[PDB]
């Protein structure tokens, strides 16, 4: 049982007030049962698209969540992952910097 | 030049009654098929995913896979009963099957099986075999699987003939997608008495790229490339970091070379 | 209702005639198909196993075909003999290994009526080896066009007809038996049957 | 590759415990229990992939399986019911698809044992008329007064079983068709050449193996306990 890595990043350069896409890339986990949420200000974003789950040469699983977002001065964005290999859910916040 | 075609199968068996099998297919780093447990049929994820197969050849190949998925599920369940109580649920099985295409009519086919996330079994020549490191109890499953001459003959034909033929046709049909060029776009940022500069590069295809921090003509050998991360639109994201002393960021630039730019490198000065 | 269906359910043929038995299945996958012969009260004797997409097999007087595209198999019996009288069962195995399940058809009952060359119908009286004051009546050596009817009186007992085969002499004969403690004589025993006119009644 | 089943025939009472056994000396890992009922193909009850393993088949309800060794696979009816009246087939196999079937076991589960009765057996000697008319000699065997109808009739000449020249009624007939638990009669013929019957060193015996009560079965009636037994009748040839 290996502990999922999480990486949060935007598709386009982040400009306050401009539509964009936020990606959450979860990798190196097993077994493949996993729960991924993308959060705006700690609230679950409704329309989140998931890639099909796949796995790497090392047999470890990965999946890409993404969603439309517009960054601002105030609003925070994060990716929250629940997986049996962790006691508590792990949350990685989108930095931008 | 060289493309690997990968059919990936993921099967979870939670207990005696409950299981699901999901598959995805990759040609290089582009997805060509998807086969959800919920679906009776294989889904094309590209216009050219049928390759050069007639509708009759495709139907016949799909049918073979439909029989396989149901049969595979029952066979695992029966193999667990056969080995009980040595092995028990939950159980994960992964298959990686396909071929690597070389110039000429040259190719190498493979079919690798993982049990609880460990490569234990392959198909080689005319039979199933365990690989080095595999536990001894798998010798009984292998013996049982190798009793099935019919499956052996079908797998040999899939691996030797069907895979290379099919993929040759895919490469032809999907040429314009495989050879696409997508331009990187870059932007800079910093985080934390030291500072970390970050060069963000996003939207490039294909994968090969060059990203370096510079002071004029001098490459900063402290530059650290991260992993290639996917975008949803089948382009790539990558960031290159440079650790520097604060108030030392003057005259640093990020240089990006990629096939899509046709000689016009991207240079961003801090 | 089931995944393996056999036709006909039953058939009667005369010795020397050919017959065809059918098996249709919906089993998937269909690795192989076996034909079994089951004598009355006996076990399963394998006749043939078919494995190919368009297969043909033979085993003496038995031959078989398999068409996997149509999911159909026939068993042909050439020049039937008395000993072919049996149930014939079709079985589809869904794997080429022990991971397979067998899917059994309900079977076809074949009866072969034997050829009686030189009929010599007669009704004999047989006495008990020990207590010699009781007896049975044996109606024997009649050809297979003759039908033995049950008794009118219900304290008189009459068996259905039965054919035996003296193999070393290559000779077959039909018989039936009648008895009763009631009065009962062998001249009266088979009155209730349409028996031949030339039937021998000694004494 | 040979498989044996015991018992080959069993009469039991509702609520009784019945055990069917299968032995197999091929060192086959895999063994399988089926029942065969008129109007159906063989149906899988229980199976086993090895010692200590038992698996539910298609129709496992009312049955328990037991695999104490590679060699023996048992089917246990803890509380027998009439619905378990059937013919039971055991099979064994290795990793290949072939299942090697045993000869079958006939089981009758009765509501009650009160009417169970073994046969009387009588042998009827050939007619001299038949002998002179046909140069052949037909012996008749008669089993009467037995319940239920689980009997095996066989012919023995000089202590060896004969099949040639034999035919036995395909089913027993009922002595009182009116009544509910009618007793049965069964007849058989053995036909030989006159000269064979005329040889006084030839000993003929008709034998009926009757399946009835076991040693452990309770018996409250006055008459002799109608146990599984052989009844036979016998005659020597003569000029
Ligand atoms: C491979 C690339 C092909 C190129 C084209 C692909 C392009 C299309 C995209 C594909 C999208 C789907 C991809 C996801 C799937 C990727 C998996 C690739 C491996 C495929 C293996 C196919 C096997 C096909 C045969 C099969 O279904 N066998 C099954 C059915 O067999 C039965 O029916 C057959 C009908 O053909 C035939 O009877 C007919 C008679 C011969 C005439 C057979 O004799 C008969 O036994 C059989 O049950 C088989 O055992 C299934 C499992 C096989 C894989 C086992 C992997 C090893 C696992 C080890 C487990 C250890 C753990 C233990 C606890
Ligand atoms: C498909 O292709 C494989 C080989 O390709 C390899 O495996 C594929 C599944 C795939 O992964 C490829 O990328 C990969 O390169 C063929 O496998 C070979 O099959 C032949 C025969 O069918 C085998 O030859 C045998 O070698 C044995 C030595 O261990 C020997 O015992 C055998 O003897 C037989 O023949 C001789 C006569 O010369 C006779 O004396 C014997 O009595 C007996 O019949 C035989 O020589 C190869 O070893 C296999 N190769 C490997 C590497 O295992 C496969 O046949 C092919 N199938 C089809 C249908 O095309
Ligand atoms: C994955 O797919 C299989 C096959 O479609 C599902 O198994 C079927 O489940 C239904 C109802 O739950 C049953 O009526 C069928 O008998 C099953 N089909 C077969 C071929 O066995 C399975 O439930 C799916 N798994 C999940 C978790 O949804
Ligand atoms: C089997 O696993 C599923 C999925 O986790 C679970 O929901 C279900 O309750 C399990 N069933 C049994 C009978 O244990
Ligand atoms: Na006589
Ligand atoms: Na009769």
């Amino acid at each position: 049982q290996k502990t999922p890595q999480i990486q949060v990043y935007s598709r386009h350069p982040p400009e306050n007030g401009k539509p964009n896409i936020l990606n959450c890339y979860v990798t190196q986990f097993h077994p493949p049962h996993i729960e991924i949420q993308m959060l705006k200000n700690g609230k679950k974003i409704p329309k989140v698209e998931m890639s099909d789950m796949s796995f790497s040469k090392d047999w470890s699983f990965y999946i890409l969540a993404h969603t439309e977002f517009t960054p601002t001065e105030t609003d925070t964005y994060a990716c929250r992952v629940k997986h049996a290999s962790m006691a508590e859910p792990k949350t990685v916040y989108w930095d931008r910097d | 030049k060289n493309y690997t075609f990968r059919c990936l199968q993921m099967s979870s068996f939670a207990n005696r009654s409950w299981s699901r099998t999901d598959s995805v297919v990759w040609l290089g780093d582009l997805q060509t098929h998807r086969w959800s447990n919920d679906s009776a049929t294989i889904s094309f994820t590209k216009p050219w995913s049928q390759g050069k197969l007639s509708n009759q050849q495709w139907e016949k190949l799909q049918h073979m896979f439909q029989v396989y998925r149901v049969s595979f599920t029952r066979d695992i369940q029966e193999l667990v009963k056969m080995m009980s109580p040595k092995e028990d649920y939950p159980i994960e099985i992964q298959l990686s099957a396909g071929c690597e295409m070389y110039p000429g009519n040259a190719s190498e086919s493979f079919l690798h099986v993982a049990f609880q996330g460990k490569y234990v079994v392959r198909f080689w020549g005319t039979s199933w075999q365990t690989v080095p490191g595999a536990p001894s109890w798998l010798d009984l499953p292998i013996k049982v699987l190798n009793a099935d001459q019919g499956t052996s003959a079908t797998v040999q034909m899939l691996l030797n003939d069907t895979c290379p033929l099919f993929v040759r046709g895919l490469l032809e049909a999907g040429k314009s997608d495989l050879e696409k060029q997508e331009k990187p776009v870059a932007w800079l940022s910093s985080v934390p008495g030291h500072r970390q500069l970050v060069c963000h590069v996003s939207g490039f295809y294909p994968k090969p790229v060059w990203v370096m921090w510079m002071r004029g003509d001098q490459e900063q050998q402290g530059t650290h490339r991260g992993d290639f991360l996917p975008n949803a639109d089948e382009t790539w994201y990558l960031q290159a970091t440079l650790d520097v002393e604060a108030g030392e960021e003057a005259g640093l630039a990020c240089r990006v070379k990629h096939s899509s730019l046709g000689g016009q490198d991207i240079i961003l000065y801090w | 209702k089931t995944q393996v269906e056999q036709s006909p359910q039953s058939l009667v043929v005369r010795q020397g005639e050919n017959c065809v038995l059918q098996c249709n299945y919906s089993v998937t996958p269909d690795n192989h198909l076996r034909w079994f012969k089951q004598d009355t009260g006996k076990g399963l004797v394998s006749l043939t196993v078919l494995v190919d997409q368009k297969d043909k097999t033979s085993n003496g007087r038995y031959s078989a075909t398999l068409d996997k595209d149509a999911k159909h198999s026939t068993l042909h019996i050439t020049a039937t003999l008395l000993d072919d009288t049996a149930t014939y069962i079709c079985v589809v195995g869904d794997r080429g290994s022990a991971l397979g399940r067998l899917h059994f058809g309900a079977g076809t009952q074949l009866i072969v009526i034997p050829d009686i060359q030189n009929p010599d119908p007669a009704v004999y009286q047989l006495r008990d080896s020990k207590s010699s004051d009781k007896s049975v009546c044996l109606f024997t050596d009649f050809d297979s066009q003759t039908n033995v009817s049950q008794s009118k009186d219900s304290d008189v007992y009459i068996t259905d007809k039965c054919v035996l085969d003296m193999r070393s002499m290559d000779f077959k004969s039909n018989s039936a038996v009648a008895w009763s403690n009631k009065d009962f004589a062998c001249a009266n025993a088979f009155n209730n049957s349409i028996i031949p006119e030339d039937t021998f009644f000694p004494s | 590759a040979a498989v044996t089943q015991s018992p080959r025939n069993k009469v039991a009472v509702t609520g009784g415990k019945v055990t069917l056994s299968c032995n197999q000396t091929n060192n086959h890992n895999n063994m399988y229990w089926y029942r065969q009922d008129t109007g159906h193909g063989l149906r899988l009850i229980h199976y086993s992939y090895g010692a200590g393993s038992t698996e539910k088949g298609d129709i496992p309800d009312g049955y328990k399986a037991s695999r104490p060794s590679q060699e023996n696979f048992s089917l246990i009816l803890e509380l027998a019911t009439p619905s378990q009246t059937s013919v039971y087939f055991c099979a064994s196999g290795d990793e290949g698809y072939t299942q090697y079937f045993g000869p079958g076991t006939r089981l009758l589960v009765l509501e009650d044992l009160r009417n169970v009765t073994p046969p009387k057996v009588s042998l009827f000697e050939p007619s001299k008329a038949e002998i002179s008319h046909t140069q052949k000699a037909t012996l008749v065997c008669l089993a009467t007064g037995f319940y239920p109808d689980h009997v095996e009739l066989s012919w023995w000449v000089n202590g060896k079983e004969v099949h040639s020249g034999v035919c036995t009624d395909p089913q027993p007939l009922k002595e009182q068709p009116a009544l509910n638990d009618s007793r049965y009669s069964l007849s058989s013929r053995l036909r030989v050449s006159a000269t064979f019957w005329q040889n006084p060193r030839n000993h003929f015996r008709c034998q009926v193996q009757f399946y009835g009560l076991s040693e452990n079965d309770e018996w409250t009636q006055d008459r002799a306990k109608p146990v599984t037994q052989i009844v036979s009748a016998e005659a020597w040839g003569r000029a």
